[PDB]
């Protein structure tokens, strides 16, 4: 029934976010990503099968390879909002928990929508960084679609080497919007540069860079 | 002419009846499609009826303001969408809780009639009826007017490595709602394609929009049989989406650039 | 006849808009493709 | 600063058509207005024919200055560019 | 017959070809279409070689297999598109000519050369030289208002 599909969608979103975190550079146990639907049900779904969003928020930490590649990859915390709508109190308690926990990065997932007034204070949780996603948005991982090539973020050294190579200025590069679905998926920020290797019909493989904003 | 190119999963794409099931699921059918006629009957008795059309129906079913709302459902379309009247009656109930008591006739009933009873009133009742005729969604993703059952031909390597054509089923639709349809179960979410590239920018990032735009331009040009070297279309599309957002080719987008004042004034 | 008469003007307008869009792209010595400002469009013209 | 030293010159060594045309025009103009001729002439009176004949021998005293997009530039002598 | 170093060299060549086939057939052209615009005719160059040196008859070639493999591989590393030693430059250069190199290997295979074409040593060397020159002539010109 509707319960079945609701649980299915929630699990799909969970897998999406797990793969998102993994690709971002953080480690997740192999058993986690392949976590099947029914084991997840048992873990989260209660007797009445209703979702337990609090029961699935978890924490991750960078892998050593990413950690040495990106020195800024700090601890990451994901959390699912129980409230259908997110208000000032909700973000306030969440920010307090993040701050007292000293989490470099935090991800917030809601159900319906967030009031703009609460959204206003989001950038005032420095030096921590907070990002939000809607569950519907994470039902399907975009990066698995054909048309989207593979984006790879770059270290600062790589970016400096690139600018040296093309003798460019920072602005002269092609630009990608900060809220570009892939950019949020990768947790991009200002001044970061991604690398795209694109299927080409005249060369076969074309390597294109894009700077964010 | 918005349209979607819905590709199904491997085992469904070779199945016709599962394809019909998925079509039915996706189709955005509303009560007005299945609804046939509507009538406001003041039924003075909240306990019985003075209407012989459903008198036996209501009396068999039985075992506030007297205002009653009455409507007729077309059996033909409902069966065409293979949804029973009980589903519709439920959805009606759960959309306004129980503001109007909901009763339904039988399958054999000559008229699939639903009785809705409000628990100035005349204009309110007709307003609520007009609202029913519009806002209530029986099924399907909003925005999809119709869905077509299309058979595709695709090349595929064979066991020996050789290439063999392969008749496959697929769905191509009208209207656009990408984020939703892409999430529907039983649909390959990695190959869904839309002909409105702004949606691609909104959903699948920038590069996906770039490739889709190239595909659209190529489809237009090659249609008559002409052929243009790829590099030209590549340069055009790349210029259009250099700055990370669709830069339409008009005065607005071009002059909004940061080129020299003289260059833009001449345009 | 009417069709030809109408179509010619619109095609000419489209031609003008396109040309006035891409009239400054120039393949530089490095192999990049940059407009007047030096902004890079393609890192290798046609990727070949 | 702007110049690039001879050892790391990276641009294509060949001679682009546009360079070809500019060089031919410049040389022909020079010759056609009382300039020295670096190569022998047998019967050809046109300055432009003289120009292509001179080029074919790689005997042109012109240095092409190629401007990179940034503003930096490198210089090539017409004597060292591979002409198709 | 019964050699091993030849066998290992030719297994390496065959592995390169298999990798090329898998790469193209999986990444580049999924549908399988095998006709695509590319620089430099190879058929015409080969048949010009054949006519010029009168490569008719069933004359046995004097072209050692290692000669063939080494020449092909060396050619793959000389089709210059960008002339620079930066790591990025080398990577981009390798990326650019990937498809064309795949084609070159697909054509100048040992079996094909020694049976269907039967080039001598001079013909093969001249073919390599012509391929290099034609490719270097088929590049875009700096300044072209593309």
């Amino acid at each position: 029934e509707d319960n079945n599909r609701i649980i299915s969608r929630l699990w799909r979103s969970f897998r999406t976010v797990k793969e998102m975190a993994a690709d971002r550079g953080y480690f997740i146990s192999q058993e986690e990503m392949d976590q099947s639907l029914e084991e997840f049900r048992s873990k989260i779904c209660d007797s009445m099968g209703n979702p337990q969003r609090k029961l699935m928020s978890f924490l991750a930490n960078p892998t050593p390879e990413a950690l040495e590649k990106y020195s800024d990859l700090g601890t990451l915390w994901v959390e699912f909002c129980d409230e259908p709508s997110v208000g000032i109190k909700t973000m306030r308690n969440f920010c307090l928990r993040i701050q007292e926990k000293n989490f470099s990065t935090g991800i917030f997932i809601y159900q319906n929508n967030i009031t703009p007034s609460a959204n206003k204070m989001i950038p005032t949780v420095s030096p921590a960084i907070i990002e939000t996603f809607q569950e519907s948005d994470l039902v399907v991982n975009i990066t698995h679609h054909e048309l989207v090539p593979k984006h790879i973020r770059l270290s600062d050294g790589e970016k400096s080497q690139l600018l040296q190579r093309y003798k460019l200025k920072e602005s002269q590069l092609p630009r990608i919007q900060r809220e570009d679905p892939v950019a949020r998926y990768l947790g991009l920020k200002r001044g970061q540069v991604v690398k795209i290797i694109r299927r080409s019909e005249t060369s076969g493989r074309y390597a294109s860079y894009r700077i964010c904003l | 002419t918005p349209a979607l190119t819905v590709y199904l999963d491997r085992e469904i794409a070779l199945d016709i009846e599962k394809a019909k099931v998925i079509q039915s699921s996706i189709e955005y059918t509303t009560l007005k499609n299945v609804t046939s006629a509507t009538e406001i009957y003041y039924d003075p008795d909240p306990t019985s009826t003075v209407i012989e059309e459903d008198f036996d129906t209501v009396e068999a079913y039985f075992s506030q303001s007297p205002w009653l709302l009455r409507l007729e459902l077309d059996r033909a379309r409902m069966l065409d969408k293979q949804l029973t009247m009980n589903q519709v009656a439920d959805k009606i109930s759960e959309v306004f809780s129980d503001d109007l008591f909901v009763m339904w006739s039988e399958d054999n009933a000559d008229k699939l009639i639903i009785r809705c009873r409000v628990i100035e009133e005349d204009q309110m009742l007709k307003r609520i009826e007009a609202h029913m005729l519009d806002l209530i969604a029986l099924r399907g993703i909003p925005g999809i007017s119709k869905v077509y059952m299309v058979k595709h031909k695709v090349s595929v390597p064979d066991e020996s490595g050789e290439y063999k054509n392969e008749e496959l089923w697929a769905l191509e639709t009208d209207g656009i709602n990408l984020a939703e349809v892409m999430a529907v179960p039983g649909v390959d979410s990695s190959r869904t394609y839309s002909n409105s590239f702004v949606e691609i920018l909104s959903v699948l990032g920038i590069e996906a929009t770039r490739s889709s735009l190239y595909k659209e331009i190529l489809n237009v040009i090659a249609f008559d049989g002409s052929y243009v070297n790829y590099r030209h279309m590549a340069l055009l599309v790349d210029v259009m989406t250099s700055r990370g957002y669709l830069m339409a080719i008009t005065r607005h987008g071009i002059n909004r650039a940061d080129t020299g004042a003289l260059m833009r004034c001449s345009f | 006849l009417i069709d030809t008469a109408v179509k010619t003007a619109e095609t000419g307008y489209i031609q003008r808009r396109l040309v006035k869009a891409l009239e400054d792209i120039m393949v530089h010595y490095d192999g990049t493709t940059r407009n007047s400002l030096g902004d890079i469009i393609q890192f290798l013209y046609g990727e070949d | 600063e702007l110049a690039i030293l001879k050892e790391e010159r990276t641009t294509t060594p060949y001679l682009t058509k546009y360079e070809r045309a500019r060089i031919l025009g410049t040389r022909a103009l020079q010759i056609s207005m009382n300039a020295p001729v670096l190569v022998d002439i047998e019967g050809e009176t046109d300055p432009l024919q003289i120009a292509m004949k001179e080029l074919s021998q790689r005997k042109i005293p012109l240095v092409i200055r190629r401007y990179l997009p940034d503003g930096s530039y490198e210089d090539w002598g017409c004597d060292e560019l591979i002409v198709d | 017959l019964g050699d091993v170093e030849l066998q290992k060299e030719l297994n390496s060549e065959y592995e390169q070809l298999v990798s090329d086939r898998k790469f193209l057939r999986e990444i580049v052209f999924v549908n399988g279409d095998h006709n695509w615009p590319l620089p430099v005719n190879l058929r015409r160059i080969i048949q010009n070689a054949q006519q010029i040196f009168h490569l008719d008859r069933a004359k046995a070639s004097d072209l050692t297999i290692p000669e063939i493999i080494h020449g092909v591989r060396d050619l793959c590393k000389k089709l210059f598109v960008l002339r620079g030693e930066n790591e990025l430059i080398k990577e981009a250069q390798q990326n650019a000519t990937s498809l064309f190199q795949c084609l070159v290997r697909a054509r100048l295979a040992t079996r094909r050369i020694l049976e269907e074409f039967r080039l001598n040593r001079d013909a093969f060397e001249w073919v390599l030289g012509t391929i290099e020159a034609q490719f270097q002539r088929s590049l875009v010109h700096p300044g072209e208002m593309v």
